[PDB]
């Protein structure tokens, strides 16, 4: 697995 | 006169929130952040006490920017033909908590305890001021690396706090609670506690526990890192599937894992300097 950001909305 | 009161520096970032530049207040060399939001992109509007129609983000920032707190404060704001410009505090030096956790991996529990405590105090401050953030996550937390203080940012998905049900949501889905996923309904404080459970897992394990809707509503919490039984218990309590089974903020801060928190200055000296 990779860690990632998650955009709002 | 916006362009004559601040010297604008490089772009710090952009996204769903707008575009944010580094800046310096010309009056006294105070570091600031200058956030631009296009009017056509603003969904929620509100009214300041003066009655002038502004983005809800401005309403909420003004409600929480009085006095000292763990919230990045709104120093001023400007209206342009096609946009609003927000002048915000800028810690220096600074790193957001998402990048910090990426670089450091899972945090020592002593450091996670200090960070999580400060976030709880910041969120309590918001709720005390009648403001629900609705997008608590590591990306929306800044670390003042010299002072060891955490600062909450981005009220662009927030709302006035209320005791009735919310049926709208524009925050981050992987931090949103199972009742939102399942029913498109949540209450403000118990939804916030869920997102704090996600955040605490993120701190002590190095990433969030859930990526998919099925994991969020399944409510099974697997620990990928060694985490004390006391910390596991608090996380699992915050991530209770039924909202009324989640702790209040008082119960979180009275939890055995939360006692003997470091001061911010101690946190910086031991862990950040
Ligand atoms: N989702 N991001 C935002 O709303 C950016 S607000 C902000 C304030 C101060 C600094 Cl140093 C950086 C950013």
């Amino acid at each position: 697995r990779k860690r990632r950001r998650h955009p709002s909305g | 006169p916006l362009e004559s009161q601040y010297q604008v520096g490089p772009l710090l970032g952009s996204g769903g929130f707008g575009s944010v530049y580094s800046g310096i207040r010309v009056s006294d060399n105070l570091p600031v952040a200058i956030k631009h939001v296009e009017k056509d992109r603003i969904s929620d509007w509100g009214e300041l006490p003066n009655g002038t129609r502004v983005p809800m983000e401005v309403v909420l920032l003004k409600k929480v920017s009085s006095g000292f707190s763990g919230v990045i404060r709104l120093l001023d704001w400007f209206e342009r033909p096609d946009s609003f410009v927000l002048i915000l505090e800028r810690p220096e030096p600074v790193q957001d908590l998402f990048d910090f956790i990426t670089e450091r991996g899972a945090l020592q529990e002593e450091l996670a305890r200090s960070f999580f405590w400060q976030v709880l105090e910041a969120v309590r401050h918001c709720h005390n001021c009648g403001v629900l953030h609705r997008d608590i996550k590591d990306e929306n937390i800044l670390i003042d690396l010299n002072r060891g203080e955490l600062k909450l940012i981005d009220f662009g998905s927030g709302a006035l706090l209320k005791d009735t049900v919310y049926t709208d949501f524009d925050g981050t889905r992987v931090y949103s609670p199972p009742e939102w996923i399942r029913y498109h309904r949540y209450h403000g404080r118990s939804a916030a506690v869920w997102s704090l459970g996600i955040l605490l897992y993120d701190m002590v394990c190095g990433d969030i526990p859930f990526e998919h809707d099925e994991e969020i509503i399944g409510g099974q919490v697997f620990f990928r890192q060694r985490v004390s039984s006391e910390c596991q218990h608090l996380i699992r309590w915050c991530l209770a599937l039924r909202p009324s089974d989640r702790p209040t903020f008082e119960e979180i801060q009275n939890h055995p894992w939360m006692q003997d928190v470091l001061l911010p200055q101690e946190t910086a000296e031991i862990h950040l300097h």
